[PDB]
């Protein structure tokens, strides 16, 4: 095989045979397979759905599940490397042609990439590391009227609940602030905001 | 620049052997030296700094098991009296440090048995039968985990003890192939 | 009517004591009595019992028998109120136990002297079993505004509690549940008052 | 009694009048016993001139040998016959044998007390306390009118001296059942003695 | 005591005098089942739609009847107190007899339900014991140390819990003696005076 | 200077061991070679703590390669 | 005076009473009930509908079937605990007053099950946990940061510790040096050799 | 008037879907949603109820989720501003909700809004809150160190929830009448402060 | 006895596969009654069970032993020549099974041997620092790291860390000492 | 509310045994301030300062606790407010000294009661750093902002046990999350401004 953008490592000849099988499959079959692949790419965690739709493809086309999973992986290779490298559709199409996909079908898959890559990229960024990401926040203002020490009181306060992500776990943090501490908190958060707006 | 012993140079050599020996005993898990014997030599911050630096040096020297020509070259910084003091303090007892280091290598794992005791009982009778007359053993284990020691207890019949003995013998028939 | 302070029969411990003390040195008996009374007051004495024993040349088994029997006797005598255990009944029942009259008088000095009300004040301390309130505190607030609601003005009471075992708790309660708590407490207080006034009279009948 | 070579070699040197005079040997035994039973023991135990004239390596080796043998003799409940037999195997003379066995017998019970102190045991019950109450009314039921008991056992954590309490409640049938099974547990000792 | 109804509970019961006595008896059976099985609003719907009545009124009726059965089983009022209660409610003697029958046939079972709402106190379940003798240990290989091993079974909140314990024989004889004295104190006269007079 | 780093954890030390398993009661020939690593860590919670883990040689080599990528990136950025 | 089947005590008042409730059943039905109780002691359980249909025609209440199951399970446990024989059981039962054919009906059941029941009671005696199993791995260490050559074995041990048969075991997992492992093996062999002289 | 409701393409899609769905069944489902709106722990429908809802609407799953989410956001804003029904009707008209659906919306709001407003008003934010109270009353008769007692004792239980553990707790206390009188005086002082707040 | 007749290649291969899946891959849905009712529905349990058990024991004896095909042929020779032995066909299918399933089982045994916590994975990013309350600019990047860890059969632990360039270099040197040890020992 | 008694007044009259008024100031501030843990030490301080017995010290410290807490609770911060508490037989030369002492400390006692009143975990410091993510295990090149936020939070040892165990929390915010949180926080400002404008 020629040089590829989606992989720096060599590729098995079985991928080339599968690409000729993409040329052997009919246009409707190749389209349905492409839709199954983009379904897996966009929602791979729905493994039961993926298995259902690939079993449907198997029984529709009389293709054995081993060959189906082979041609799937052989064709997912390029989308996978394109997502890794953030490749352009031109490079993806050139890699398909290099692997052996006929130019029309590589153009079709290139267009189906063009129409999906941004949401796929957003999903993949959503997979990167975030530390203690804020899920949600709640707040309650109030005026204290009394206590065990004072019959009448003038203190004013703010309570917050912060909801926090800790891997698969979650946590709730409860805190209380005085009014001047609320003012200083909001002032510091505005200093953050202008510092964030400097670069966003 | 210099090796961590550079701090040692100030110590009077007639006080060196006791300090270095008692710190090596500390490496062996025995009692470390009392600060009162040396508070005239070092401030308490410098005292804890020497207690780190000397142990780190002796551990480093013996861990790479370097030959004494390379040790001596690694002591070109030391004064000759200290050079000879440290050289004898290494060559006289490096093997206690090596056994301590292999014990610390066993500590690179999640849990360790510190120590154990065993007791043998005869049970005469129970609320179920007046003539139970059953021999029993209790094994007590003290296992380090998460930085603390947990007590465990495992009672055994004669049959359970036999199964344990047979499986331990099966392990020993392997250990004897390697040791 | 009279009641046997030991109960229906003497326990073997007090018989074993009574047979041992029949010729004991009164000074050593007085020391042992001081130790027993101090240990009923909550102190601890193993070093004083030991140095007395070696000083008195008393074997460990004889000291144990003496201490155990005197403790059982005085604990049973304290269990009855001193009005019911009238001093004639006490002296007579110890005479039936064949205690020498000097030691009967010495035990009476424990059971009827100023040590008596202190020991009573200590005996009452067993009665809890479940921890009493240690202290209670509160804060009452008006929310005014909330993430879900531009305005609210609902009151709420924050409350915090500590218990004599060292447990402590903090919780907040809405006004309706506070009214339910206040009603329940007033009800139970009324029922307790009525029950006390019934029992205090009917047990006179 | 199975023993290490280091022990028997130490005793084979303790055997010899030229290595140690029989008085020096006896003083070295005294030093060993002190080094076992005194918590304040220290190297100053070797400072006596009948000791200090021996080579310090041999002195310290034989001190450790003596202490190890004393510990093993205590553990296995050695006696004058087995002691004399082992010392004859170590070629001791009759007087040094008798001086050993007499000093062992002099110290034996402190060593028995020492060795039996080792090891853990289950939390041990120390006392019981009870309260008796009449249940009268409750959140929903106003007619309860029934007796109940509130019981507490005081215990020590024998493994770490500290004193929790276990507390529970009994109806009269549960208390009678508990008492009956404690009585059976007591008669167990009589039946085991007469079994 | 008299189970005087609240004005709300009066208004609740005042529905039933319009219902046919056989259907008031059916509502009684449903209510005294709901005391144990819990309520089911489909019954309120069906019965109201059969009566050509609004379902809220039947719901209020049935639940007022359940509250009457609960409070009467909590108090254990006499037959004549219950009769006076339904008379001041103003029910007809047909319904008074019906309600009295519904009460007397089930108040015990309701109490066997309502007792579960008392607060949970830990309580005894069972005791197990074993006499055993220690004979050797790693440090001291002949000895004789008897003890009574014990296992205590307890429950709370309907759970199961256990404790492992030990005692010497002298302490065990002291435990027996003390807990025997606990039982003797229910035979003494003062407690028998309380139990009889404070009925 | 201020503890701007305190918002993240810090590695106090890295220690490693190389070994081979030889057998188990389930298999006479469990010839599995492995690297064990012990990490000692200090943190904003206080008290120095340690974690240990064990990984096979290909997993170790992937970890080492990933640190080579981190180095190459922080050199490139 | 005393009953040998009560362990040289007097018979409990509730047993001496409830054996008269046993006397009210027929001898063949008592035989069947005794067999089902022996199955219960062997752990096979018992079922309310069985003991009802064995007894409901004799107007047994639920409390009567429960109490007769209780007394049977008691007397047969006490019989097996003291390992007393069927003729002695029949004698003490006649001294209590159980009819001759009823006593013989109990003995014909007990005389078969006594040895199995005593074996079961020996197995069912109190235990401070049980060792369900052992696992191990032996490894060899080549080098470390702390020693550029080690060349030393190490052992991993797991004890599966359980409360009772069928309870889920928990793994006590620990690593040992080869020295402590060999010392542990030698000490356990000593404890076994001692214990084999006591059994 | 100030803006009450955000306008966006996702809301425009959702209201276009809402206009395609019938007006007949919609207010019943919205009422169930409105009944559940204050509940965080569960969906307004079971998976089988959600399935039959999707079968009735015939929508694809994410379109039904967009519908239900936007009506939830609508009701959250209606709660937050305590919106007057006519103002909500005008606001929905500016969203281009069909007039019959705007009527069905404000009739639904009239049916449950104050009730749901009150259910939001009573919500407690603290990590722990009191749930229930119960009591037991006994007469003490004797104990291991004194006899001929006559002391009444009341045990009190406070039922509680912890929202960090998500579990019950049952605190238990005793009072010797003296502490119960003191505790009652403290509770009456709390009541005096709650009254004086009025 | 039916054990001598369960020879049907398709159902017997299905049974042998399902026993390997249950015993080694831990498949929960496979049971004696299911295996019987699918594969040998007419064979009564009392005659399927003994063969089912004995063939499982043979499979365990092979799988636990790392039998090569000569040791396997010898073992199958014993299991066929002995009274109550398996048939030559049963040996042949056991041979073809081992000949087609060896590595997957052995790999499962290696994977099962967990003792120390595993490295389940590593995730990382490098952030360039900028504005802060400490200084209007900060002049260095940092690596933000997190290992995922845990014992076998338990939820994952997570351990997150921050390194500067100096720490990254020190870690790389340390790991290179490991690679040089490995390469020296395998060379 | 808890109030003084004749025995508290009799105990208070012991306070004239002070060797100097600084003793009076100290015992007032301590008996207002002291926990049940502090009373054990304050008893010995009182005995050392006044030669009283431990029981007389206990009665005096109880009387001063009751008095100072009552004064703070009712805000009896005026002479016409405080001077009527003491009975007509009280020591007037104590009456004036103790009055002026109380009227000087009450402002401090009033001030610190707003800290000693109960709260959820209280903020005590905060820190933040904003950084740019540049590369990852998954995307080789990127450029977006992130904020690291940190808070240090105290808990009450009364709940926390032996120590207040001051502990740290960090939060990471993307810009959409920060803008949403400020579209929270600003609402507090706006509603407080509205209430002040009301």
């Amino acid at each position: 095989m020629g040089r590829l953008h989606c992989t720096e490592d060599p590729v098995p000849e079985a991928v080339g045979g599968d690409m000729q099988q993409l040329n052997q499959l009919g246009a409707q079959q190749f389209s349905a397979l492409t839709e199954v692949l983009f379904h897996f790419l966009t929602e791979p965690k729905e493994v039961e759905r993926f298995l259902a739709q690939l079993s449907e493809f198997a029984t529709t086309n009389q293709i054995s599940l081993g060959s189906l999973r082979s041609i799937v992986k052989s064709l997912l290779l390029v989308p996978n490397g394109a997502l890794k490298k953030s490749l352009t559709a031109k490079q993806v199409q050139a890699d398909f042609i290099t692997l052996g996909l006929s130019e029309e079908k590589a153009t079709y898959f290139s267009e189906k990439w063009k129409q999906n890559a941004p949401t796929l990229a957003r999903w993949a960024i959503g997979q990167t590391l975030m530390i203690n990401q804020l899920i949600d926040m709640e707040w309650k203002f109030g005026v204290t009227s009394g206590s065990s020490e004072l019959e009448k009181v003038g203190s004013i306060f703010l309570q917050l609940k912060l909801v926090v992500k800790k891997g698969n776990q979650t946590e709730n943090v409860y805190i209380e602030l005085t009014l001047p501490q609320f003012y200083s908190f909001l002032h510091e958060m505005e200093r953050v905001r202008t510092s964030m707006e400097c670069f966003c | 620049e210099g090796t961590p012993l550079w701090r040692l140079q100030k110590l009077p050599a007639e006080l060196g052997p006791q300090l270095l020996h008692k710190i090596i005993d500390g490496i062996c898990g025995r009692a470390y030296p009392v600060y009162q014997d040396y508070h005239t030599v070092w401030e308490s911050e410098e005292w804890m700094h020497v207690l780190e630096d000397i142990a780190k040096f002796f551990k480093a020297i013996v861990g790479k098991n370097l030959p004494d020509e390379e040790i001596f070259q690694q002591l070109n910084q030391l004064n000759s009296l200290h050079q000879e003091t440290i050289m004898k303090c290494v060559k006289s007892r490096k093997d206690e440090i090596k056994q301590a280091l292999s014990r610390e290598i066993v500590a690179i794992s999640s849990a360790q048995l510190q120590d154990f005791d065993w007791q043998v009982k005869l049970a005469l009778s129970s609320d179920k039968i007046a003539a139970l007359r059953m021999p029993l053993l209790s094994l007590h284990l003290d296992v380090k985990e998460n930085g603390e020691v947990k007590p465990y207890s495992i009672e055994m019949s004669r049959e359970e003890l036999q199964n344990l003995i047979q499986s331990l013998e099966a392990a020993n028939k392997v250990v004897l192939q390697l040791k | 009517g009279r009641v046997s302070f030991l109960g229906a029969q003497l326990p073997p411990e007090v018989a074993a004591m009574a047979r041992l003390l029949g010729d004991l040195d009164r000074s050593t008996f007085r020391k042992l009595l001081k130790f027993v009374v101090s240990s009923l007051q909550g102190e601890d004495c193993r070093e004083a019992v030991q140095r007395l024993g070696v000083s008195a040349n008393l074997p460990e088994e004889q000291l144990g028998a003496l201490l155990a029997g005197m403790h059982t006797l005085l604990q049973q005598a304290l269990r009855l109120p001193p009005t019911s255990l009238k001093p004639d009944t006490f002296r007579d029942q110890l005479q039936e136990l064949c205690i020498p009259q000097d030691l009967v008088g010495d035990l009476a000095s424990v059971v009827f002297g100023s040590q008596r009300p202190l020991l009573d004040s200590v005996a009452q301390q067993q009665g809890a079993w479940l921890p009493h309130v240690a202290d209670f505190r509160w804060r009452v607030d008006v929310a005014i505004s909330t993430s879900a609601l531009a305005r609210s003005l609902q009151p709420s009471v924050l409350m915090q509690l500590k218990l004599s075992d060292g447990s402590a708790y903090r919780f907040e309660v809405p006004t309706a549940k506070f009214q339910e708590l206040r009603y329940s407490v007033a009800l139970v207080l009324k029922e307790m008052a009525d029950l006390e006034k019934r029992c205090e009279r009917r047990l006179q009948d | 009694m199975e023993l290490s070579e280091s022990v028997q070699k130490g005793f084979q040197m303790l055997a010899d009048p030229r290595s140690f005079d029989s008085n020096a040997f006896t003083l070295l035994l005294r030093a060993a016993f002190q080094s076992l039973l005194d918590a304040q023991a220290d190297e100053a135990v070797l400072d006596h001139p009948d000791l200090k004239h021996i080579d310090p390596v041999v002195l310290k080796h034989c001190h450790a040998a003596a202490a190890t043998y004393i510990l093993e003799a205590g553990k296995h409940r050695a006696d004058k016959s087995t002691l004399s037999t082992y010392l004859e195997d170590c070629k001791f003379d009759r007087e040094r044998i008798e001086l050993f066995c007499t000093e062992y017998q002099n110290n034996k019970n402190s060593l028995e007390i020492l060795l039996g102190s080792i090891g853990r045991s289950l939390p041990h019950i120390t006392d019981v306390s009870w309260r008796l109450e009449y249940q009268i009314k409750t959140n929903q039921l106003h007619r309860m009118y029934r007796p109940a008991y509130l019981v507490t056992l005081s215990v020590q954590n024998t493994d770490s001296p500290s004193y929790p309490e276990i507390s529970f409640s009994c109806s009269m049938e549960q208390l009678q059942d508990l008492v009956g099974k404690l009585k059976d547990a007591s008669k167990s000792l009589e039946r085991a003695t007469q079994l | 005591m008299l189970l005087e109804l609240s004005e709300e509970h009066k208004e609740h019961l005042a529905f039933l005098p319009q219902v046919d006595s056989a259907v008031v008896a059916e509502f009684g059976r449903i209510a005294v089942e709901f005391l144990r099985r819990g309520a089911n609003p489909k019954i309120y719907e069906g019965a109201a739609r059969k009566l050509n009545v609004s379902s809220d009124t039947v719901q209020h009726g049935v639940e007022g009847l359940t509250y009457l059965l609960t409070e009467s089983s909590k108090l254990m009022i006499s037959e004549l107190d219950f009769q006076d209660s339904v008379f001041v409610l103003g029910f007809s003697e047909e319904l008074n007899k019906l309600l009295l029958q519904l009460y007397l046939d089930n108040r015990k079972e309701i109490r066997t339900i309502l007792s579960e709402l008392a607060p949970s106190l830990p309580s005894y379940h069972n005791l197990e014991w074993r006499l055993d003798v220690q004979l050797a240990s790693r440090s001291l290989r002949q000895q004789i140390k008897p003890a009574v091993t014990i296992k205590l079974h307890l429950n709370q909140n309907g759970d199961h819990n256990t404790k492992v314990l030990q005692t010497d024989p002298a302490t065990l004889l002291h435990l027996v003696q003390q807990l025997e004295q606990a039982l003797e104190e229910m035979k003494t006269n003062h407690c028998r005076r309380v139990v009889r007079n404070i009925k | 200077l201020d503890a701007k780093s305190d918002v993240t954890n810090q590695l106090v030390d890295f220690q490693w061991k190389l070994g081979m398993a030889v057998s188990s009661d389930t298999c006479r020939s469990l010839k599995y070679p492995y690297v064990a690593v012990m990490l000692k860590v200090a943190d904003h919670s206080g008290q120095v703590k340690t974690k240990c883990f064990e990984m096979t040689i290909p997993q170790f080599q992937n970890f080492y390669r990933q640190f080579k990528e981190i180095a190459a990136v922080i050199e490139t950025v | 005076m005393r009953f040998r089947f009560c362990g040289d005590l007097d018979c409990p008042d509730w047993v001496l009473a409830e054996i008269s409730t046993l006397a009210k059943m027929s001898s063949v039905k008592l035989r069947l009930l005794c067999s089902q109780v022996l199955k219960e002691l062997l752990g096979q359980g018992i079922d309310y509908e069985k003991i009802l249909k064995l007894t409901a025609d004799a107007k047994f209440e639920s409390g009567d079937v429960k109490a007769t199951v209780a007394v049977l399970s008691f007397i047969l446990s006490s019989a097996a605990k003291h390992s007393v024989d069927g003729e002695s059981l029949s004698s003490e039962l006649q001294q209590l007053g159980l009819p001759k054919e009823h006593a013989a009906s109990l003995c014909r059941c007990y005389e078969e099950k006594q040895s199995p029941l005593q074996k079961h009671l020996r197995v069912c005696s109190l235990r401070m946990n049980r060792l369900a199993g052992v696992g191990w791995r032996v490894d060899y260490t080549l080098s470390s940061s702390l020693l550029q050559s080690v060349e030393e074995p190490m052992v991993h041990l797991r004890l599966e510790v359980a409360a009772a048969p069928g309870t889920p075991a928990q793994p006590v997992a620990m690593s040992l040096s080869a020295d402590k492992f060999q010392v542990l093996l030698a000490e356990l062999k000593q404890a076994q050799t001692l214990m084999s002289s006591l059994g | 008037a100030a803006l009450i409701l955000r306008e966006s393409p996702s809301m425009k899609k959702a209201v276009s879907l809402i206009n395609a769905i019938d007006t007949g069944r919609f207010p019943r489902l919205l009422t169930r949603i409105l009944q559940k709106l204050h509940l965080k722990a569960e969906s307004s429908f079971s998976e089988e109820e959600e399935e039959k809802l999707q079968a009735a609407f015939s929508l694809e799953k994410q379109d039904l989720h967009l519908v239900l989410e936007t009506i939830s956001f609508i009701l959250e804003q209606a709660v937050y501003h305590n919106v007057k029904p006519a103002a909500l009707q005008q606001q929905l008209e500016n969203i281009h909700l069909r007039q019959d659906k705007a009527e069905a919306f404000v009739n639904t709001w009239s049916s449950m809004g104050q009730e749901t407003v009150e259910k939001f008003r009573q919500r407690i934010l603290a990590p722990c809150k009191l749930e229930t109270v119960g009591w037991q009353l006994n007469l003490q008769m004797a104990h291991s160190a004194q006899a001929k007692l006559k002391s009444p004792q009341a045990v009190l239980q406070l039922g509680v929830n912890n929202e960090d553990s998500k579990s019950l707790e049952k605190v238990l206390v005793e009072f010797s009448h003296k502490e119960l009188f003191d505790f009652y005086n403290k509770l009456e002082t709390i009541q005096a402060q709650l009254d004086s707040l009025t | 006895m039916a054990a001598g007749e369960l020879e049907g290649g398709k159902p017997l291969s299905g049974l042998l596969n399902a026993l390997a899946q249950d015993t080694f891959h831990g498949y929960p849905g496979i049971t004696e009654e299911l295996l019987r009712s699918q594969l040998y529905p007419e064979v009564p349990p009392e005659e399927f069970r003994p063969f089912l058990a004995k063939m499982r024991g043979i499979l365990k004896s092979i799988a636990s032993a790392d039998m090569d095909f000569n040791q396997l042929e010898a073992f199958l020779t014993a299991q066929t020549k002995k009274q109550g032995g398996i048939t030559s066909d049963q040996a042949a299918v056991i041979s073809k099974f081992w000949k087609s399933h060896k590595t997957k089982i052995r790999e499962s045994l290696m994977n099962q041997s967990r003792w120390n916590s595993g490295l389940r994975g590593l995730s990382w990013r490098v952030d360039g620092k900028s504005q802060s309350r400490h200084s209007a600019q900060i002049h260095t990047p940092v690596a933000i790291i997190e290992l995922e860890l845990g014992k076998y059969g338990q939820e994952s632990e997570f351990l997150c860390l921050e390194f500067d360039e100096v720490k990254v270099n020190q870690i790389l040197k340390t790991l290179s000492e490991v690679e040089e040890s490995i390469s020296t020992l395998i060379s | 509310m808890a109030a003084l008694t004749a025995e508290h007044f009799a105990a208070l009259q012991s306070l004239l045994k002070a060797s100097s008024k600084d003793v009076v100031r100290q015992l007032c501030q301590e008996s207002f301030s002291s926990s049940a843990l502090g009373l054990k030490k304050l008893l010995d301080v009182t005995c050392s300062s006044l030669s009283v017995t431990q029981e007389e010290a206990e009665e005096l410290l109880q009387a001063l606790h009751r008095l100072t807490r009552l004064v703070a609770f009712r805000d009896l911060s005026s002479a016409e407010a405080i001077l009527a508490l003491f009975p007509e037989n009280f020591h007037q030369n104590l009456k004036n000294l103790l009055t002026k002492i109380i009227l000087e400390h009450v402002s401090t006692w009033r001030t610190e009661a707003q800290a000693n009143q109960i709260s959820l975990p209280r903020l005590v410091d905060l820190d933040w750093r904003v950084d740019i993510k540049t590369s990852s295990d998954s995307i080789s090149r990127m450029a977006v902002p992130t904020c690291l936020l940190q808070m240090k939070i105290q808990e009450d040892p009364s709940l926390c046990g032996d120590k207040p165990s001051i502990s740290a929390v960090t939060v990471e915010l993307s810009k959409e999350t920060l803008d949403t949180m400020l579209d929270g926080l600003g609402r507090i400002r706006d509603q407080l401004s509205a209430v002040a404008s009301k």
